[PDB]
DNA sequence: GGAAAACACCCAAGACACCAGGCACGAGACAGAAAAAAACAACGAAAACGGCCACCACCCAAACACACCAAACACAAGAGCTA
DNA sequence: CCATCTTTGTGTTTGGTGTGTTTGGGTGGTGGCCGTTTTCGTTGTTTTTTTCTGTCTCGTGCCTGGTGTCTTGGGTGTTTTCC
């Protein structure tokens, strides 16, 4: 329980990306194969795209936090990856 | 509603006439927003293991939606 | 001779009125918007740079870095229900931890 | 190339409010894009509030309007005051 | 007019529960719903205010209503829009 | 390439649940972790591929991403716009 | 005889007026000849599955007149419609009946 | 100073796909915000694109490409081959 | 070429889920109370239109200085080790 | 966590120029102003109506305590795959 602290707070009070860079310009590439082919990718879009997919991803989580939250729970659930994504939206 | 809507109008500025369709038109989006609201906090309350909706559901959901800061 | 010192701006005022006129928003512009947006956007910039120097400085540092510029905006009530739909790169997340997690 | 910025007067207002403190490249270009879209935004609202009155002119009175549109609470007030002081500056001028 | 928050009755709100399919209704919640109401509406009557004042006009329209509410993302269809 | 996804390592996933707070993790989150960011990854580079595909460009460029993620309401600052 | 540009790219929606609004909606100094009736056309497309989906919807109803609820029946029970109008509330259009599963009793 | 409106457009329309239904005058209104709203987003996304290019044309390509950024789908396809199928029958008539 | 970090494996500890019990608190119905709703008339602030009249912004043309690029040297705080 | 010797790479300043911002005068019309009409918004009065308010009884849904187990967390050594 104590690393777990101790991990919030590093990473809180951190700024550089936790997403590592090769298998994610791997997946962009992937995903963007079966839309058009023979795709040339420029790299401050692959940056972007991993810093905005990031922010993201960690407003979600701590949506998903507050959810586990209102149900005397401290882990979270898949189940609150959908309440959260419904309330927010998402389909 | 129409008093209310007149009571939060006169605190800007007097003398303000409202016609009869956008007294309307207010009535129609406040209960669509409540409608709305109402049905994310019944999803916050089943989420929760209850059926009965409690002021701390209308809080989180205002907070998730971006409401409420 | 420049509209900005006539105005007491530091802003270029006939910058904005050539981006308003080329913009394609409206056939004719007033003399009295382009420095209207100036003073809005110059006090603006001027409020978020304060508060991103506090910020800097509350952290001894003498360059204001982005993650200075994200405190900045995030500790702020105006600034970020304005900015609530932006988010800044290489800014991280403010720090906050929940009342009831801490240990005991 | 020729690309415009709004770097030197960045560093004024700066330097007004902070002489000691100095700022990153990263941070001068989300300056830029903090400019640039809040002008985007009060401009093109000013723009639908001309289209909505049918008129062709932009002044300083829809502009005010828009600002007291977008921005919130007390920010939305002083902006107001200033954008005005700075009008009759300039008319007086 | 003082004080009409409360012209938004009990059975009224729990109607407006009803049809977001709630069930049962917590004792304390009136006056949170009544709150989230005032807010909004607060909200829209200030927007419909200013865009009112800029038109040179003593009288809210349904248009500037209609214009404000599409401004906040809660676009409404039938007023004229 | 064929399962790729999977490259999305799980203390990658540890560490963006431990920068928004989590202090408790179960297993079955990083596979919908993994496909909620398969779809907002295909629901950006759409857009982003559209735009590339009108301009008659055969790269993807940072503007095009930034512009269409601000169109999705997720607007970027620091890369241009 | 001067034939309509809706005739002539048989179309229902009027061309010429769709080019007016494009030509005076502020867009840009001049407007090619194929985006009017492109955009005619999308409209009609979208306006005639809108209209069938109601007609539709209020076939089941028993009713000859279509009605803003059989119009928000038809938007809220089509996914990609619900889709593209997410944020847009239909004046007199009612709520979907909507009962969730564990609300139910045993 | 008579408003214009889409009410015959959207009457023979569905005359043309529900010959034996009607519709109220509240529909109509809806059904003419409805269009309305439509031609405003497709409308500001093709003036925005267009002016993304550094373009002074709103063409056939301009008004597909909004559309494939706006509708959601199947939506999208179906009313892009009708787009197309429109404009060449414009042009290969006079 | 290089090195930091995912990954499999093995122990342990503690939060989730279920059961059981109790309490209290909205739900349901009857009775009494309220005032919302519809019809109807009067007064008049003010909105839409029209006609006039003028100051304000667009357009051409000439001019010069602020803001750009090139290029130079400075110095904030990051690297590791101390306390 | 901050602090100091030493590194460095990127912030800050300075010269030349070209392009963009500034001055001058002329025209045409967008918009400000006034005045008239007349639609509609408010404010006031009466009856039927139907809902709202209050009170009494109580069924069951929300909250709390106990067990245990299985689920996740922590440590370690290695290869590998990202830089």
């Amino acid at each position: 329980g104590t690393v777990a602290l101790r991990e919030i707070r590093r990473y809180q009070k951190s700024t550089e990306l936790l997403i590592r860079k090769l298998p994610f310009q791997r997946l962009v590439r992937e995903i963007a194969q079966d839309f058009k082919t023979d795709l040339r990718f420029q790299s401050a879009a692959i940056g972007a795209l991993q810093e905005a997919s990031e922010a993201y991803l960690v407003g979600l989580f701590e949506d998903t936090n507050l959810c586990a939250i209102h149900a005397k729970r401290v882990t979270i659930m898949p189940k609150d990856i959908q309440l959260a994504r419904r309330i927010r939206g998402e389909r | 509603f129409q008093r209310l809507v007149r009571e939060i109008a006169q605190d800007f500025k007097t003398d303000l006439r409202f016609q009869s369709a956008a007294i309307g038109a207010l009535q129609e989006a406040s209960e669509a927003y409540l409608v709305g609201l109402f049905e994310d906090t019944n999803l916050c309350a089943i989420h929760a293991k209850r059926v009965t909706i409690m002021p701390k559901d209308i809080q989180l959901a205002r907070r998730i939606r971006g409401e409420r800061a | 001779k420049t509209r900005s010192s006539r105005a007491g701006l530091q802003f270029p005022v006939g910058r904005v009125h050539r981006l308003l006129r080329k913009g394609n928003y409206s056939e004719r512009v007033g003399a009295g918007a382009p420095v209207y947006l100036a003073a809005v956007l110059e006090y603006l910039t001027a409020e978020i740079l304060e508060l991103a120097g506090n910020a800097a400085r509350d952290n001894k540092k003498t360059r204001i870095i982005p993650r200075h510029l994200q405190l900045a905006i995030r500790n702020d009530e105006e600034l970020n229900k304005l900015l609530g739909r932006v988010t800044i790169a290489q800014g991280g997340v403010l720090p906050n931890i929940q009342a009831v997690l801490l240990p005991k | 190339s020729r690309k415009e910025s709004y770097s030197i007067y960045v560093y004024k207002v700066l330097k007004q409010v902070h002489p000691d403190t100095g700022i990153s490249s990263k941070a001068m270009g989300i300056m830029n894009s903090f400019v640039n879209d809040i002008f985007e935004r009060i401009a093109g609202e000013a723009s639908r509030l001309a289209h909505y009155n049918k008129r062709s002119t932009i002044t300083s009175r829809e502009i005010q309007t828009a600002v007291r549109l977008l921005l919130p609470g007390e920010l939305a007030k002083h902006a107001v005051s200033e954008g005005t002081k700075a009008v009759t500056k300039y008319t007086s001028a | 007019l003082r004080d009409n928050i409360q012209g938004i009755t009990k059975p009224a709100i729990r109607r407006l529960a009803r049809r977001g399919g709630v069930k049962r209704i917590s004792g304390l919640i009136y006056e949170e719903t009544r709150g989230v109401l005032k807010v909004f509406l607060e909200n829209v009557i200030r927007d419909a205010v200013t865009y009112t004042e800029h038109a040179k006009r003593k009288t809210v329209t349904a248009m500037d209503v209609v214009y404000a509410l599409k401004r906040q993302g809660r676009t409404l269809y039938g007023f004229g829009g």
